[PDB]
């Protein structure tokens, strides 16, 4: 059961650099790609992210694409760099301009076939393959324009397998990009057609993550895509070790997704404990469920307050009993019963797996579908009426070739899926 | 000043929730003739 990564732009070029020195120190994986690790459990399932290369040597699934090797160039120069394969860099020539048109119709038609054979060669080689897990950014240029065609041509390619994203998405108080309506709008549009399950962060919930809970004094970005790198090797983690209770991708898409449209998810990781308190506090699954549960603990700006829970998943790993996970996860569900869709008769979903993190007694991670996230569609599509109704810097994107109907199916379906939100959040048994 | 996550906590939950450590509980529900006679004669 093997996963395949493909990391796209800055952001995704960045994230898989932590996700990867994240994985390589927990199967103990040296940076020369020598195995040095004291466990069996760690050898038996290292071929999910690693292929092997003769003489002790693994190497990571992964292709990476942009479209100006700048990024590249800092991630071979990184301390864990020397691991990739070399064939498995792809770039162009000039950037993509944070402009979606060019980041699809231009340099995208341009390269895509060297991904594609790429992603092909590195699919086939598994044994037997599960879905593929994708990273970029929406308000980008190459993120967007090229993971968007990427997922389009993988789902031609291989509809049968699972699609998963993890996609950073604008914050609602400060745009690090003047244009983001427009790609975000146009990329929501691609991903309700063609992905299975993704995955929302605000870049604003992660700095006040750091300052409030880690009470850090000078974060830096490596510590933002570590939180992401612990999140995303955390909900594989069942696929790859032994437990109580296994679980899969597809099992959490079964549980997860009432209906077809209603496909995105709000993220969050439980142990983060702060810089001077531990001794304040003792590891127990009560703590674990109460901080899995804070507002504060979650990855997007939308707050649970203001919507109702369809479904959520928790996975749990450490040595701990079954008896108590049942009973937190129905003392949450009963005491605070006006916050679940009535006509599910059970929201959640719990797994338990037996080998946590190193220098963690144990963790979670929490993944929740919540019809808030209705909201950040709303202010999206506002922000993108305000703009196109002036043709505010739509010239760009029109000179590059895309007709002016697409924005307008673009914003017609993001609107309906607002819509289909809002309707099953006030539907009623009667 | 510093932003903050637009998001507060409700959710509350508390260690050994369950009444007494038991799922549920079941209600009390209160709650002739003469032998044959013979002997020795004569
Ligand atoms: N968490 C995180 N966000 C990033 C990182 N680099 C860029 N971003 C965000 O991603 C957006 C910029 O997209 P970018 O990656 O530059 O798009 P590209 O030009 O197509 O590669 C902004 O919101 C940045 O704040 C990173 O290393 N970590």
């Amino acid at each position: 059961r093997e996963i395949v990564c493909v990391q796209a732009g800055q952001c995704g070029n960045q994230i898989g650099s932590k996700f990867w020195e994240v994985i390589s120190d927990e199967h103990g994986v040296d940076p020369t790609g020598t195995y040095q690790g004291d466990s069996d459990l760690q050898l038996e399932r290292i071929n999910v992210y690693f292929d092997e290369a003769t003489g002790g040597r693994y190497v990571p699934r992964s292709v990476l694409i942009d479209l100006e090797p700048g990024t590249m160039d800092s991630v071979r120069a990184g301390p864990y760099g020397q691991i990739f394969r070399p064939d498995n860099f792809i770039f162009g020539q000039s950037g993509a301009g944070n402009n979606w048109a060019k980041g699809h119709y231009t340099e995208g038609a341009e390269l895509i076939d060297s991904v594609l054979d790429v992603c092909c060669k590195e699919a086939e080689s598994c044994d037997c393959l599960q879905g593929f897990q994708i990273c970029h950014s929406l308000g980008g240029g190459t993120g967007s324009g090229m993971g968007t065609l990427l997922i389009s041509k993988l789902r031609e390619q291989y509809p049968d397998r699972i699609m998963m994203t993890f996609s950073i998405i604008p914050s609602p108080k400060v745009s690090d990009t003047v244009v983001e309506p427009y790609n975000t709008t146009l990329s929501v549009h691609q991903l309700v057609e063609n992905s299975d399950e993704s995955m929302c962060i605000d870049n604003e919930a992660l700095y006040d993550i750091c300052f409030r809970t880690l009470k850090l004094t000078t974060p830096t970005f490596g510590d933002l895509n570590h939180l992401v790198s612990a999140v995303v090797s955390g909900v594989t983690c069942c696929l790859r070790f032994p437990g109580q209770l296994n679980s899969d991708l597809r099992k959490l898409a079964v549980n997860l997704v009432p209906f077809p449209r209603l496909h995105f998810f709000m993220m969050g990781f439980a142990p983060l404990t702060s810089r001077g308190s531990q001794q304040y506090r003792g590891l127990s699954v009560p703590e674990l469920t109460q901080q899995m549960f804070d507002a504060k603990n979650m990855m997007q700006a939308a707050d649970p307050r203001h919507g109702r829970y369809l479904t959520a998943s928790a996975l749990f790993r450490g040595r701990m009993s079954t008896k108590e996970v049942d009973e937190q996860m129905l003392n949450v569900q009963n005491k605070n019963s006006s916050y679940f869709i009535e006509w599910i008769p059970n929201n959640i979903k719990s797994s338990v797996c037996d080998i946590p993190p190193k220098g963690l007694k144990m963790a979670v991670t929490f993944i929740g579908n919540n019809t808030c996230i209705q909201e950040m569609f709303r202010r999206v599509g506002e922000q993108f009426t305000l703009m196109f109704r002036r043709k505010a810097f739509l010239h760009w994107y029109t000179g590059e070739g895309m007709d002016e109907m697409e924005f307008t199916e673009a914003e017609s379906n993001m609107n309906d899926l607002v819509s289909e939100y809002q309707q099953y959040q006030d539907a009623t048994i009667e | 000043q510093h932003n903050k996550h637009p998001g507060k906590t409700v959710m509350f939950t508390r260690k050994d929730p369950l009444k007494r450590g038991l799922f549920s509980s079941y209600p009390y529900i209160p709650e002739a003739g003469p032998n044959i006679k013979t002997g020795k004669v004569n």
